[PDB]
Order: structure tokens, then C-alpha cells, then sequence
């Protein structure tokens, strides 16, 4: 019923094209899109338990050319294995094809391409942030509803061999024990506090001992002994998330105890930064692929 | 081939962690 192999070949087809090209699918096409990978996502555990080797990649933000040059650099799937760590949209000019394309991958090949869900898919963040703008314009607001129904459904953290632990935001106050992320039903809002705020929301901060304010309204700050801790306590290496704009694309904290990951580079046109991913490789040595513009 | 369900998260000598591609904005 879904003809997965033309939507791909027609989303990548405009790779090198005329700057900016859209790619328009039916609304049929990406209906069928959101309705199989919502099946998908509540069939796979909402903590993904992973196998090493995988590349790992962070915020994308609509800036669709950005995600096709990462999969000409790591490798178009399923040459390379992939987990994306969440915020597909909003801020870019192209959510759309930015997200058709990562669930149709999803669907392709659904044990070696991964999703996390991010503060963008979330229906009262990306309904301001752009990409319910995108939607209306160049669809309609059925559309939108229906993306959130799929959003609703994403998992929320993954484990790579028992070892880096993955989500989008950070730590929790909240989080004693994985069983209570496992234990997350779906579909699901993301709240205004709580664990799941947490896990989409929180942030690394180097000033901050203990768990802070953080200066975005929601969610914590959590510092440098907080990590060691939870590390130890569960016998982790390291945290791997995203979030955060990052000049070089990727970034360390608390002596390579935890990475943070942006991969959308010169985020919004503004910035000046790079866009990396993290390829992981059987052995868990880790090593970052760095994307920026020539100047 | 799936990768759904002791190793070391380790890194590799300081001139082998980054790996660069440029490219041209427009
Ligand atoms: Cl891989
Ligand atoms: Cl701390
Ligand atoms: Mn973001
Ligand atoms: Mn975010």
C-alpha cells in the first residue's frame, strides 16, 4: 500500500538540486508515513536496548540539506546503522521533508534506524517554533494533528551494549531506575515537569553542583557529580545528548563523562557553528564525523 | 542484520577523534 521505495528515491533525488528545492509528497504518502512508523514505534520498547555499531546524531531542526549531507558523510542507510537523538523541526525551512525522510528510513529498515523524541515533537512546542506554519502552508492542519499523533508515540531513551546512555534533553531528579522510563505508556504529551520533561529538557551545566534552575522556564540543570554518580550507579560509560547548540558540533562535559551532540550546522543561518555525529564503532570507541561550510 | 536487543567506551589518540567535511553553502 505504501510505496516506501518511490517516497525515499524522490526525497533524495533532489540532493545537489536547484538550493532550497522542496520535495512535495502527497498527503496520502505522508499520512501512510506517520500511520506505519506510529505502528512501528509502540511495537519497539520505548527504552531502545542497541547493539554497537551505530552513528549517532543530534538536533536537525528542518535543515534538510544538512541531514542528506550526514548521510552522504556516515553513509546512506543502511550502509551505516543510525539513532537520532530528537528535534526533527521547527526553526528550518523544511520539517517536512526533514521528517518524511527519517520515518521512511524507520520503516525501511526498522532494527537499524532509530528515532528518540525531542522537545520539538511535541504539539505545543512545534506549534509555534514553525512547523505547524509548515504544515498549513503547504498542507493543512489534518496534517499537523496527525504528525502528533505519531510524535506522541516516539521512544524516549536507548542504551548502546549496556553502556552510553541516549536521550535528548538529560538527567532526571526523577530517574532511580531505567524500569521507570520502561514504564512511560504511550501515546503521551510530554508534561511540564516531571521525568519525561526531564529527559527532553534538562541540561549539563559546569557552574551548577547538584540540580539547578534551568534558565529555559522548564526542566533542571544538573552538574558534573551528578553524572559521576548516575554512571556509577548504573554502570554506564557515557551520556550522549543533544539540545544544545554546539560551536564545534559536538562537546564534552565532565571529563568525557557525557557528549552533547548538534548536528544542524550554522543553526538558523545565525550561528557559526559545526554539525557532528558520533560513530560508535563494535569495540565502543568513539569518534566524531564534523560538518561545516567552507569559509 | 539487526542491532535491536562486557565492552568499554573508549577513544581513539588525539589526531584520530575528528573527522572534517567541508562544504559549500549557498
Ligand atoms: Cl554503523
Ligand atoms: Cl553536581
Ligand atoms: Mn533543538
Ligand atoms: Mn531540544
Amino acid at each position: 500500500s505504501l510505496n516506501l521505495d518511490s517516497i525515499i528515491g524522490r526525497l533524495l533525488e533532489v540532493q545537489g538540486s536547484r538550493p532550497g528545492k522542496n520535495v512535495q509528497l502527497t498527503e496520502n504518502e505522508i499520512r501512510g508515513l506517520c500511520l506505519k512508523s506510529r505502528e512501528i514505534f509502540l511495537s519497539q520498547p520505548i527504552l531502545l536496548e542497541l547493539e554497537a555499531p551505530l552513528k549517532i546524531c543530534g538536533d536537525i531542526h528542518g535543515q534538510y540539506y544538512d541531514l542528506l549531507r550526514l548521510f552522504e558523510y556516515g553513509g546512506f542507510p543502511p550502509e551505516s546503522n543510525y539513532l537520532f537523538l530528537g528535534d526533527y523541526v521547527d526553526r528550518g525551512k523544511q520539517s517536512l521533508e526533514t521528517i518524511c525522510l527519517l520515518l521512511a528510513y524507520k520503516i525501511k529498515y526498522p532494527e537499524n534506524f532509530f528515532l528518540l523524541r525531542g522537545n520539538h515533537e511535541c504539539a505545543s512546542i512545534n506549534r509555534i517554533y514553525g512547523f505547524y506554519d509548515e504544515c498549513k502552508r503547504r498542507y493543512n492542519i489534518k496534517l499537523w494533528k496527525t504528525f502528533t499523533d505519531c510524535f506522541n508515540c516516539l521512544p524516549i531513551a536507548a542504551i548502546v551494549d549496556e553502556k552510553i546512555f541516549c536521550c535528548h534533553g538529560g538527567l532526571s531528579p526523577d530517574l532511580q531506575s531505567m524500569e521507570q522510563i520502561r514504564r512511560i505508556m504511550r501515546p503521551t504529551d510530554v508534561p511540564d515537569q516531571g521525568l519525561l520533561c526531564d529527559l527532553l529538557w534538562s541540561d549539563p551545566d559546569k557552574d551548577v553542583q547538584g540540580w539547578g534552575e534551568n534558565d529555559r522556564g522548564v526542566s533542571f540543570t544538573f552538574g558534573a557529580e551528578v553524572v559521576a554518580k548516575f554512571l556509577h550507579k548504573h554502570d554506564l560509560d557515557l551520556i550522549c545528548r543533544a539540545h544544545q547548540v554546539v560551536e564545534d558540533g559536538y562537546e564534552f562535559f565532565a571529563k568525557r563523562q557525557l557528549v552533547t551532540l548538534f548536528s544542524a550546522p550554522n543553526y538558523c543561518g545565525e550561528f557559526d557553528n559545526a554539525g557532528a555525529m558520533m560513530s560508535v564503532d563494535e569495540t565502543l570507541m568513539c569518534s566524531f564525523q564534523i560538518l561545516k561550510p567552507a569559509d | 542484520k539487526g542491532i535491536l536487543k562486557r565492552k568499554n567506551v573508549h577513544w581513539p589518540e588525539e589526531g584520530k577523534l575528528r573527522e572534517y567535511f567541508y562544504f559549500e553553502l549557498d
